[PDB]
């Protein structure tokens, strides 16, 4: 799991944003100060910034990209950044053995030239859309709120804004992918051929 | 003092002993060298009897085509067994630990002498079947 | 002189624990502190006794 | 402090880290050595879910036509705890283990020559698991934990909710990564779709 | 530059070591020689200074010990530094606690060197040696 160990002011204002969810002040700086708050917040937000990514997405799933083996080996790293590899067409072959791809149907862990697989790989906090940037600090904004400050009330308020955040988010891509019904597709964009 | 020994396979010895200190444990591979490298795998075939002994289930031999079973010590670069993390007391039993892992990995560094190409009697190179390639 | 009486109602945000208050005044002028208030969410899960 | 740096942590480690975040207790830096209660248990409860979550199988962990070989000398083949499931590759499974051996119980016999061919679940780790599920076993664990220690009610009413949304994410990653078929690609109706 | 040979004619001495060293249990000193020798330090070897050894006696090309040839072995099992609860950390004990692992792996790739090895225009060079025992 790639680990945080680099600081960033837009990543920043996220994890003052997780502290305001409590009602803590806001940090100056993620220094590595004895703040254990600020440190769970930054847990929180890292541990979740790989679920918003691994729900897969249309801009996060690269899609086609290849995968190249290192040549004297014959192996391609298959690292922790790369959240889910699948395959491009239908059941897809590639599994985790080891840190390897390995094709689960022919048994091998060697690769010669490369796969194409449709890859949904970690990006950073920063590089998000905003609908997606305000969801994973208020996503993050609930767990945190349940796992060091228990109340309640100040939950349930927060799970009908996560709700929302979600929707705005959806709405987000719905737009930006533009999917077709009719004309745009596999199947029925076929059909409609004259 | 040594990480990486090598054992000799009949069909009926199953019980061979680990000499090096391994940390973790999941950092001991036995691989079943013979004809063809083959890995053994943490519970189906190989367990670990006593801290010091890596039981075969199936008691493998030459009549199955595997000699010399190769049981070496891999410590892992990047699964570090400690993490510091901020907020957190520094007990000493993670420094010590950090300091072990990572001397650990350097004294497996020191025995790639046993991996390499080898030196024979004078200068000579050798390579013990072990075609050269690329 | 500007002397005068009231409640002065100042933001104190985080765990009780680890926020101080202190109060320094330097100034010529008189000081009275009568009381101190505070408010702030309680959540104690284990419920105790 | 550089931007430029790329390093890595334990994935297991950071695992039962998340599991002490759930329950509420300051992040523990090394699960190493068999003092610290927390860390055993959470280890445990994190490994002892690992073998539910995949031993429901799952299209990438049922490995299919793996060819367990028997013992040349005694004939018979191992049956070990990392063999999850073991079923006969079409239909009505006959193999079942006697004493930590696989045996026909059709044929009653023990006994093996030349091998026999399976789909096995194998138990693998944390790491070799899709993220999709290495978030899963984490929540579940994170209610079995907050279950069996920590019990008040409202964090696990809050955190069975998480599990659930695991679930789904979960489940919807393999009907991609599948790929299944009705029409196309099935044993059935793929052969009434001839003409 | 763990190893390297100081090849001196007489009783000399004196022989410099340029491999900074943890401790003087680390530096071993052998003669090269018909026989190798390893030279114990009490009774053989002095360190007139950490820097400098000086040997008694210093055999010789005349004697079958010839050459003599000092290394540096760090022992990967001795740890040089203990942390305990406090017991003050000193920042002479970290830095030292990683420049022993720093030690083991430099002086452990040099055991490569020794045999094939790379030279800086990228081709590994045999010092002109015959491989036995290849396949096609």
């Amino acid at each position: 799991s790639y680990d945080m160990n680099v600081e960033t002011a837009a990543e920043l204002s996220a994890v003052n944003d997780i502290l305001a969810s409590i009602g803590e002040p806001p940090v100056s700086t993620l220094e590595g100060d004895a703040n254990a708050d600020a440190a769970n917040a930054r847990r929180i937000l890292n541990k979740i910034n790989r679920q918003i990514q691994s729900r897969g997405w249309t801009f996060n799933i690269e899609e086609g990209i290849t995968l190249l083996p290192d040549v004297y080996s014959n192996l391609i790293v298959y690292s922790d950044d790369y959240l889910s590899l699948m395959s491009t067409s239908g059941q897809s072959i590639y599994v985790n053995r080891g840190g390897y791809v390995y094709d689960r149907t022919s048994q091998s862990d060697r690769f010669d030239s490369g796969i194409t697989v449709n890859i949904i790989r970690l990006r950073d906090y920063d590089e998000m859309p905003e609908c997606f940037r305000y969801w994973i600090v208020t996503k993050a904004s609930r767990q945190f709120n349940n796992r060091f400050f228990g109340a309640p009330e100040v939950e349930g308020v927060l799970q009908e804004e996560e709700d929302e955040a979600r929707r705005l988010c959806m709405e987000y891509e719905m737009d930006y992918g533009g999917y077709n019904m009719l004309d745009g597709d596999a199947f029925t964009s076929g059909l409609l051929t004259r | 003092i040594k990480t990486v020994l090598t054992y000799q396979l009949d069909g009926s010895n199953r019980d061979f002993n680990i000499p090096f200190e391994y940390l973790a444990r999941k950092f001991v591979v036995v691989t079943l060298i013979g004809v063809d490298r083959k890995v053994l795998t943490i519970n189906t075939d190989y367990r670990f009897a006593t801290r010091t002994t890596i039981s075969l289930t199936k008691a493998w031999g030459p009549a199955d085509g595997y000699t010399t079973i190769e049981l070496r010590r891999v410590t892992s670069t990047t699964d570090r067994l400690v993490d510091f993390t901020d907020g957190s007391i520094l007990r000493a039993y993670d420094l010590n630990v950090a300091q072990i892992q990572t001397m650990h990995v350097a004294e497996e560094a020191r025995d790639l002498t046993t991996d390499t190409i080898g030196v024979n009697n004078d200068g000579h190179l050798d390579a013990r079947g072990r075609r050269i390639v690329n | 002189l500007n002397l005068g009486t009231g409640q002065y109602r100042f933001p104190v945000v985080g765990n009780a624990k680890f926020n101080t208050v202190y109060i320094l005044s330097d100034e010529t002028t008189p000081l009275n502190i009568i009381g101190c208030g505070w408010e702030g969410n309680y959540l104690r899960r284990s419920s105790g006794i």
